[PDB]
């Protein structure tokens, strides 16, 4: 596990080519997240 | 230490979480290779995860980061798909849940798009699909994602290709 960039707590990876892709984020300490909801699901085949 | 409380489909909390899941599905550039082909989900269950030890760790660190960033945790609710979801809900996030090969460094990755995290539920690139059918686009088997409370603090902005 790497370190946060100096002076930062996380990285924001922001897609700059796909205009419809939302952002993705990295943290470098497990204490920076809490697994609050557990969602059980199926993907659905298009009609 | 962890207990799981089922939410009712009539409960507003369930509805807001489902809405966050359903509305943040997008198409992927792999045409569904990694996570399957779908425009939406059948939500089977939403459970609230309750662990006092793990919550207090989170808020202890959240306060820490707040103070290093003009009193601003920059707290978000984000998705995470992992084959290790069972371990995460009982023992917390740690180094073994890290994406060593990830493109923004060896850390724990989250997404605003539920469909992005769905690509990791059976492993990196979807691994070999569901365990019963070896099908990355399985419509039968039950998947699980985490919708997580995440402290970003001061977040290094990296534009990506
Ligand atoms: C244990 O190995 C793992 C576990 C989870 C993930 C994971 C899980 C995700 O939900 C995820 C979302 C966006 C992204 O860019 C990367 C992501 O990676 C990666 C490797
Ligand atoms: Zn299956």
């Amino acid at each position: 596990m790497a370190h946060s960039p100096p002076g930062h707590h996380s990285v924001t990876g922001r897609p700059s080519v796909n205009g419809l892709a939302l952002a993705e984020y990295v943290i470098y300490r497990g204490e920076q997240a809490y697994p609050e909801y557990l969602i059980t699901y199926q993907i659905m085949r298009p009609e | 230490g962890t207990i799981l409380i089922d939410l009712s489909p009539d409960d507003k909390e369930f509805q807001s979480v489902e809405e966050e899941m359903q509305s943040t599905v997008r198409e992927h550039r792999d045409g569904g290779h990694a996570g399957g082909i779908f425009n939406r989900y059948n939500i089977l269950k939403i459970q609230k995860v309750c662990n006092k030890k793990l919550w207090e760790r989170y808020t202890h660190r959240r306060k820490e980061v707040s103070e290093e960033n003009h009193n601003h945790a920059n707290e978000r609710m984000l998705f995470h798909g992992s084959p290790f979801v069972n371990a995460i809900i009982h023992k917390g996030f740690d180094e073994r849940h890290a994406y060593i090969g990830g493109m923004f460094g060896a850390g724990i990755y989250f997404a605003e798009n539920s469909s992005k995290s769905n690509q990791y539920v059976y492993g990196i690139g979807g691994g070999t699909g569901c365990p019963v059918h070896k099908d990355r686009s399985c419509y039968i088997c039950h998947r699980q994602l985490l919708f997580c409370r995440v402290t970003l603090g001061k977040s290094f902005l990296q534009f990506s290709a």
